[PDB]
RNA sequence: CUCGAUGUCGGCUCGUCGCAUCCUGGGGCUGGAGCAGGUCCCAAGGGUUGGGCUGUUCGCCCAUUAAAGCGGCACGCGAGCUGGGUUUAGAACGUCGUGAGACAGUUCGGUCUCUAUCCGCCGCGCGCGUCAGAAACUUGAGGAAACCUGUCCCUAGUACGAGAGGACCGGGACGGACGAACCUCUGGUGCACCAGUUGUCCCGCCAGGGGCACCGCUGGAUAGCCACGUUCGGUCAGGAUAACCGCUGAAAGCAUCUAAGCGGGAAACCUUCUCCAAGAUCAGGUUUCUCACCCACUUGGUGGGAUAAGGCCCCCCGCAGAACACGGGUUCAAUAGGUCAGACCUGGAAGCUCAGUAAUGGGUGUAGGGAACUGGUGCUAACCGGCCGAAAACUU
RNA sequence: AAAUUCCUUGUCGGGUAAGUUCCGACCUGCACGAAUGGCGUAACGACUUCUCAACUGUCUCAACCAUAGACUCGGCGAAA
RNA sequence: CAGGUGGUCAGGUAGAGCAUACCAAGGCGUACGAGAUAACUAUGGUUAAGGAACUCGGCAAAAUGCCCCCGUAACUUCGGG
């Protein structure tokens, strides 16, 4: 509980899905190209959740040309359209971040 | 017609707004205030209206304070400021007695924010004047934090005034000018202005409309 | 417990580890303690955490104050006669007199001491 | 953030592959270049039998960082490669196709064909 | 930095007077049937006998 | 002047002033079509970049820029720093000297001392004053600070021009630099947080732990502090002006910006914006509170003593802080600590149990441990108290 | 064009986005030169000099942490 | 008085070691203290993105680092490198 609850309450977003760092997640991202409004999808691991409500974030990492890319959006931000838990991994840490050395097979996650 | 209001800071959060663009806002309470007393240009020499604020205990406010507030038919209250106005049309609607919310101020309005800022104690010059200090390296000796000169040589035979040397730093009267205002809860007596807003929370704050718009 | 504000007691942080380890065994034995000030405050919340262990008094709460005292004699009495003793209190074990400073130093001086 | 004797990698098929930041332009004593930017740089090494050689003089374009970019709807994107693209004068690529992604950023400055181009606009 | 001159009788005792203790309050003590006066942050300790009058 | 010592080049740090102006601002003339300029007049508010080479100053060069101004202050600044150069003792080269040695010729190496007394400067307190003693809120005499500027778009491919080119004035959008506040975001830090792990010693042993090894190391990390982060700012409107442009108008039948008089007019000046500010000794204003005793005397605008309102020390503390000060609280109390529940950080404890020959792995169980943030709770300490603190009159 | 070249940052080539230093030559050697040795040379150097990879708070540009001081209290108590 | 002073004895676990880390036997806590999150100074530590742009000069810091097995250039006085 938090002084600043009763601001953030009406904000939030309820229908989010629980996943964990290690899972595989697709995030469907409302783009605005002119004026056409299209939806992108950016499909990868879950490396960091840093907590805190209405102000808590989430990194995803895919690997796209040789180049890894990591993304890092709000949960409960009105962009996101829906987030979909693809797989459910199995890691020890919570923050993941030695997955930005590792390359191709030694980047790989479990599956529990 | 400048507006006012006292309130608390009450921290930060962060708001979506219609476009889907974050707003960091600062939550003031600008809390029920009351008037207490007007100042005439014809008793006081200038235009302006007290503001009281903040609740106390009746045993807390001494004996020469409570007879103002008992002047004024008010039960006493822990802050008490000015808000100045222009010579012109005074207390038309001002009146003693009167109680003032948060919706005096509308959405998308411009807001000057004043409050005491953060204590930082006794400053060096590279943290409280933004200097540059001497190298880490190349044999420089003991200087490495240190202002440098502070003059010129026998002419003139002294250091100017208002020359910029340590000190303590903070606990400033800090005006912030043109904050929107993102939304006033009139629910809870709750301003979500957005941006930075001076001062510890906690601590008290007056909300006065912006003149720059 | 809120960590220091400013130097640490006895010079190190390892040094205070056992400034406070070694006190609380001394209070824990013989119900009262002489002591400069300062460190009666910092004994405080600790070793009235310890009695909080001691209250529920299970295992896995008589291992994690053998974590801190390295003394099984004082670990005994503290499960056995102090931690049921404080059951029907919650909180506030212990309590700070204030002393004469001493000669030498013009250290201020401060007795802890548990309740009953 | 990438500044002067910051070295990139060249994503594109002009003959390049290292490039080495001389001004950020934009603005008298400008520090930082992010996705977007426009550089002046000099080529470090280059492909045997190329359009660009090793010295010349060229302008670039900023495409990947590995400092993180604020978006205004507070999400944030970070490559692992601080990555360019040499352009001619009227901001089109002197090669003919990009490798790797390239941030959406280059969308309101106005980089439409190294976008058309590019494999992968996030 | 060397004193350049030696200061005067004026200047040395004006620096000088501001040299000096600070005495602290009394209050009233009675413990066994005796009347004393101890520091107040004493006043505790006085009454639980952890007090030596000498 | 100084030899019973006034430390000499460049750089670094921090500046301050001048205008003979580099940019931005206002003008006159032009061999000023436009766009660009040339030249002169006014103008010092702000601005005035990063590198390669050289001990360099200077200079040349690279890439930019609205521009990359020139000088003074012991060629500002070594009780602020540096020591590449000059300018000790070593050594070499060329040259001169019979030689010891010499060289505004070269070369490599070569100790940068000091606890701040006074004035000055940045901060912060104590005292007294402000004609009773106090408390709250304020006026602003007079100061400080700040002041930069680009690109694209519309007007408009219109005005101008044979063409090529290409506007003024007005309107809008997004920048760069600098600065202030702030901690929601991102990023950093983390010495009483969690976890993993190596060596070794110890807790009798197993198990579970601890000491030490840079916090042993490694992966994280709430709070505070912070920028690499987030927001905001230099807005607009006057007043009096500079160069310049006039109006009416003589002396001097015409004419003339001037001699009487009246206008226009710039980032400079004064207001307006932000901040300090009644020790502003001309010590201000509006209010509220106490509004009261007693003794001695050489009867004095006397000297005591005791109080009122009020304050202070003590005490519990603070995101206030070098000391001091300021702010909060003191039992009618949520002030700190404990305690209980949340938030968050870590990541699945111990014991038991099952699987495996074992190393280990699943279950019990989003477990256990835990500091800063939020809320309840009267358990511990805020106490059984000391010190200060209120008035001659008179004149109109 | 040198641990020697004043003029001088000589000129040309190389290296750099840019090189008064560096390497390669040229010869116009102010003022080179054969045991005060001449020109080379593998190995070796806390020697002088120039360049590269790696690496970093040296820097853009600083921010935080702990300790010893400075700071408060008590004791002793100098100096130029 | 943080300097200097020849020789003999020299245990365990790890280790190549009389190095180093922890410990035994045996010694010691060595002679001003107690507090406190000021600047600043010293000694340590960490740092996003960039990576010598620093400076007279990579000065200092960081980096490399062990064991076994592959593999190794110009030049050379035939050893080396
Ligand atoms: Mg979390
Ligand atoms: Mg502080
Ligand atoms: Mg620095
Ligand atoms: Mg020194
Ligand atoms: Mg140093
Ligand atoms: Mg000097
Ligand atoms: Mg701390
Ligand atoms: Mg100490
Ligand atoms: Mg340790
Ligand atoms: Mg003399
Ligand atoms: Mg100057
Ligand atoms: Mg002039
Ligand atoms: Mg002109
Ligand atoms: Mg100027
Ligand atoms: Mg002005
Ligand atoms: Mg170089
Ligand atoms: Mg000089
Ligand atoms: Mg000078
Ligand atoms: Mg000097
Ligand atoms: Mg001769
Ligand atoms: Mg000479
Ligand atoms: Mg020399
Ligand atoms: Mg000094
Ligand atoms: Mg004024
Ligand atoms: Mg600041
Ligand atoms: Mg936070
Ligand atoms: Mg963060
Ligand atoms: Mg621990
Ligand atoms: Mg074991
Ligand atoms: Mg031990
Ligand atoms: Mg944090
Ligand atoms: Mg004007
Ligand atoms: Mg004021
Ligand atoms: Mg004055
Ligand atoms: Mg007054
Ligand atoms: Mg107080
Ligand atoms: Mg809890
Ligand atoms: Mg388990
Ligand atoms: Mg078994
Ligand atoms: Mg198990
Ligand atoms: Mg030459
Ligand atoms: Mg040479
Ligand atoms: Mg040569
Ligand atoms: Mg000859
Ligand atoms: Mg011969
Ligand atoms: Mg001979
Ligand atoms: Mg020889
Ligand atoms: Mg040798
Ligand atoms: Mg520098
Ligand atoms: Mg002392
Ligand atoms: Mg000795
Ligand atoms: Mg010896
Ligand atoms: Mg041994
Ligand atoms: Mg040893
Ligand atoms: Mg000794
Ligand atoms: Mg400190
Ligand atoms: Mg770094
Ligand atoms: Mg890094
Ligand atoms: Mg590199
Ligand atoms: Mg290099
Ligand atoms: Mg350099
Ligand atoms: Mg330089
Ligand atoms: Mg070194
Ligand atoms: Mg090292
Ligand atoms: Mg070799």
């Amino acid at each position: 509980m938090n002084r600043l609850d009763f601001v953030d309450k009406p904000s939030l977003r309820d229908d989010i899905p629980a996943f964990n760092p290690g899972d595989t997640i697709n995030v469907h991202v409302k783009v605005i190209e002119g004026a056409k409004e299209r939806l992108q999808v950016f499909k990868g691991v879950v490396i960091r959740r840093q907590g805190g409500g209405i102000r808590e974030t989430f990194t995803v990492r895919k690997e796209s040309y040789g180049v890894g890319v990591e993304r890092t959006f709000p949960v409960h931000s009105p962009n996101i359209d829906h987030i979909e838990v693809v797989t459910r991994g199995d890691v020890r840490r919570a923050k993941l971040y030695y997955l930005r050395e590792l390359r191709g097979k030694k980047a790989k996650i479990k599956e529990k | 017609a400048r507006k006012g209001i006292l309130g608390t800071k009450l921290g930060m959060t962060q708001v979506f707004d219609e476009s889907n663009r974050v707003v960091p806002v600062t939550v003031v309470k600008a809390g029920p205030n009351v008037v207490t007393r007007i100042r005439t240009p014809e008793r006081d020499g200038y235009s302006a209206v007290q503001l009281a604020y903040g609740e106390i205990s009746p045993r807390k406010v001494n004996k020469p304070l409570t007879g103002q507030y008992t002047a004024a038919g008010v039960n006493p209250r822990r802050y008490l400021a000015e808000l100045r106005l222009d010579d012109s049309d005074a207390a038309t609607e001002y009146q003693v007695g009167q109680e003032l919310t948060a919706e005096i101020f509308a959405d998308g309005s411009y807001v000057d924010v004043t409050g005491t800022s953060k204590g930082k104690g006794f400053a060096g010059t590279m943290k409280r004047h933004g200097f540059r200090g001497q190298g880490a390296s190349h044999g420089a000796q003991a200087v490495h934090r240190r202002p440098g000169s502070i003059g010129g040589c026998a002419t003139p035979a002294r250091v100017f005034k208002g020359t910029r040397m340590a000190g303590r730093m903070g606990n400033d009267r800090v005006t912030v000018l043109n904050l929107l205002v993102h939304k006033v809860d009139a629910e809870n007596g709750v301003l979500l202005i957005k941006g930075a807003v001076p001062g510890r929370t906690g601590g008290l704050v007056m909300v006065r409309s912006a003149i720059k718009r | 417990p809120k960590p220091t504000k400013g130097p640490r007691l006895g010079g190190s942080s390892s040094h205070q580890k056992a400034i406070l380890a070694n006190l609380a065994t001394s209070l824990f034995e013989h119900g009262r303690i002489t002591t400069t000030e300062p460190k009666a405050r910092a004994l405080r919340p600790y070793a009235e955490k310890l009695i909080t262990h001691a209250k529920k008094g299970a295992l896995h709460n008589r291992r994690e104050v053998l974590k801190k005292l390295r003394d099984k004699d004082v670990v005994h009495t503290l499960f056995a006669e102090i931690g049921p003793f404080f059951a029907d209190r919650d909180g506030g074990y212990t309590r700070i007199i204030k002393i004469e400073a001493r000669k030498g130093d013009n250290a201020p001086m401060a007795v802890i001491e548990l309740v009953r | 953030v990438i500044q002067q004797e910051s070295r990139l990698k060249v994503a594109d098929n002009t003959g390049a592959k290292e490039i080495l930041c001389i001004r950020v332009l934009g603005g008298s004593s400008r520090r930082y270049a992010g996705i977007g930017d426009v550089i002046v740089a000099t080529v470090k090494d280059a492909i045997p039998g190329g359009n660009v050689k090793r010295g010349d003089v060229v302008k670039a374009v900023v495409v990947r960082t590995v400092k993180e970019r604020r978006r205004p709807d507070g999400s944030y994107i970070k490559f692992d490669e601080n990555a360019a693209v040499i352009i001619k004068p009227d901001n089109d690529p002197r090669g003919t196709r990009i490798f790797g992604p390239v941030g959406r950023e280059l969308r309101e400055k106005r980089f439409m064909k190294i976008i058309s181009l590019a494999p992968e606009v996030l | 930095a060397v004193p350049k001159r030696r200061k005067s009788r004026s200047n040395t005792r004006s620096r000088r007077s501001q040299w000096k203790a600070a005495k602290t309050e009394l209050v009233g003590v009675t413990v066994a049937g005796h009347a004393h006066k101890v520091p107040r942050r004493l006043l505790k300790a006085a009454r639980l006998g952890l007090i030596d009058f000498d």
